[PDB]
């Protein structure tokens, strides 16, 4: 994904070198306006094709125009960003190494102004794109990959975790390292579902134990177990095995 | 020498066996076996006990009562002779503890309750309980543990007797293994088990240990944990049938620590459970055979239905 991203950053320039001023004076006009009062272009279908919210439950973008002023400007941050993405990804190689918020300060150190351009990258990418509105989007799909990523590392990275995952996982070589961001709290990802919401009901016909909403990390006032009768003869046949004579070793031990 | 448990009981009381005249506790079974068969059925019936000998099978009109015990009270009988749906003799034995999944007592009631207070003579009753149930598990610390038994009130002469006698005493890749550790509970119910006097010394104790009244149960705990190796064993499509199918159930109804001794009749599957005991069990097994004669068969079945044989073979 990287060297085809590496290989789409030039090819974008070319698109900028191509342009001098006539959707470079749409930009213009309108990245003023961004400056003046904040409201986003576009409030059809192009919202489908963009990061409506990686980070949900902040406040606002409200300094938009981050340590950013011009395209290839914000073209560089991300040659800032992913040229040293992959010198935090190729020495890195030889070590799994699950440090999520140690990552972005030792970032702070190599990328120049962080933790806004970190946040304020995905309308920008997207929007000094929009004054384009030219490249293919599965062209530009493993793009916007990147500037989704270090938006999620910009704002919640100190409860959730970094791993980094090079080794033998369907490569028997290290012929395709990988990394993760993942969240840890499913509460989280449902809190804002929570609070969105009035008070509503799960259902589940497998879960027996009720201790599990807790891992869910949560309140609840109605938990109780469903007991229905069978006049149906007898429901099911239930069997545990365990066999004496070929002696039962299923669990894999 | 040190080699005495309880030799079968009946010798004396008892003169011209036919007791037309005495037969006193039989009187006492004669009474109900006579009082109770009334209205179409018996409700009697004390398998005709007998005091001297043996005791019988009633078996003519079992339906469920005693054919159910067609088999069940056959337990330290054995009925030596078999028969039409009438009358089957028996003798009596050591097995009692062989039949140790109950008390001597229990089975006692429902002798009496079989028997329609058909009263013991007491010949058995000097007899019913000689050896309590007591087993020797081998647990994991390479000898034994000291197992005593899912009752209590037989360390209490015990261990007054015998330590004066002679003492006793990655992470997903590792989560796993104490899981296992985990499944080693309670052993049905508290255990009451001590530790390994030093491995030379239970020869020393096992002549003391049925020295009072108590009898030993040598384990054999070679399934779950195992400290030295274990050969390559492999059943290949080996289709057996349920004869011997319920023998290694018998051999194993509880967990993986208990031996065994089965009967067969002459010509079944005797190289079979014994080469199903070779593989199921992962040990490294051993055959006695009684000529040569015996080992080139055994052999034989066991390179049939086993595929361990890459010069894997000791005879």
């Amino acid at each position: 994904t990287l060297d085809r991203c590496q290989g789409n950053l030039e090819t974008l320039q070319k698109t900028v070198l191509r342009i001098k001023e006539t959707d470079e004076q749409r930009l213009r006009d309108e990245y003023r306006r961004l400056v003046e009062g904040l409201r986003e272009a576009s409030a059809a279908r192009e919202t489908d094709a963009h990061l409506a919210n990686p980070v949900l439950p902040d406040e606002v973008l409200q300094e938009a125009v981050p340590g950013s002023i011009r395209t290839a400007e914000h073209f560089l941050g991300f040659l800032r960003r992913l040229l040293e993405y992959v010198k935090w990804r190729l020495r890195v190689q030889h070590v799994v190494q699950e440090s999520p918020p140690a990552f972005l300060s030792g970032l702070a150190q190599r990328v120049c102004i962080q933790r806004k351009p970190l946040r304020f990258c995905a309308e920008r990418l997207r929007s000094l794109l929009h004054t384009l509105e030219i490249t293919d989007l599965a062209d530009f799909s493993p793009l916007t990959l990147l500037a989704n990523f270090a938006t999620l590392v910009s704002t919640y990275a100190k409860g959730f975790t970094i791993i980094i995952e090079p080794f033998d996982d369907r490569t028997p070589t290290i012929a395709n390292p990988i990394l993760h961001f993942s969240c840890m709290d499913a509460s989280l990802a449902i809190k804002p579902v929570f609070e969105r919401f009035q008070s509503v009901i799960i259902t589940s016909g497998t879960l027996s134990p009720l201790d599990i909403y807790p891992k869910i990390l949560d309140f609840h006032p109605v938990t109780m177990a469903t007991f229905t009768m069978t006049l149906a003869r007898v429901c099911l046949c239930p069997m545990i095995i365990g066999r004496g004579n070929d002696q039962v070793a299923i669990s894999s031990k | 020498p040190g080699n005495d448990p309880q030799e079968a009981v009946p010798s004396a009381a008892g003169k011209q066996v036919d007791e037309s005249g005495t037969k006193v506790d039989e009187y006492g079974a004669k009474d109900y076996r006579l009082q109770m068969p009334l209205k179409d059925d018996h409700t009697s019936r004390p398998l005709w006990v007998a005091p001297d000998g043996h005791i019988f099978l009633e078996a003519f009109s079992p339906v469920y009562k005693y054919a159910q015990d067609f088999l069940v009270a056959i337990a330290e009988p054995v009925c030596r002779p078999t028969h039409v749906h009438e009358y089957k003799l028996t003798a009596y034995s050591l097995y009692a503890a062989v039949s140790v999944g109950l008390q001597t007592s229990d089975i006692t009631e429902y002798l009496r309750k079989l028997s329609k207070t058909g009263v013991p003579d007491g010949i058995m009753q000097f007899i019913k309980l000689c050896t309590v149930s007591y087993g020797k598990v081998k647990l994991v610390l390479k000898h034994n543990r000291y197992f005593v038994e899912s009752c209590h009130p037989d360390v209490i002469q015990h261990l007054l007797q015998d330590p004066v006698i002679r003492e006793c005493r990655m992470d997903l890749f590792d989560f796993y293994e104490q899981m296992d550790k985990d499944e080693e509970e309670e052993e049905e119910t508290q255990t009451v088990s001590f530790e390994v006097k030093q491995e030379m010394i239970e020869e020393l104790q096992k002549r003391c240990i049925h020295l009072e009244y108590p009898l030993l149960a040598e384990y054999d705990f070679r399934n779950d944990s195992v400290n030295p190796d274990i050969n390559i064993d492999l059943k290949p499509t080996a289709v057996l049938r349920p004869y011997q199918e319920k023998s290694l159930r018998k051999m194993f109804g509880n967990g993986r620590a208990r031996s065994g001794v089965i009967v067969l009749p002459c010509g079944a599957g005797k190289s079979l459970v014994g080469v199903t005991a070779a593989c199921t069990v992962r040990k490294r097994c051993l055959v006695l055979g009684n000529s040569a004669v015996s080992v080139e068969q055994w052999k034989a079945q066991f390179k049939m239905w086993s595929t361990i044989d890459d010069s894997q073979i000791c005879r």
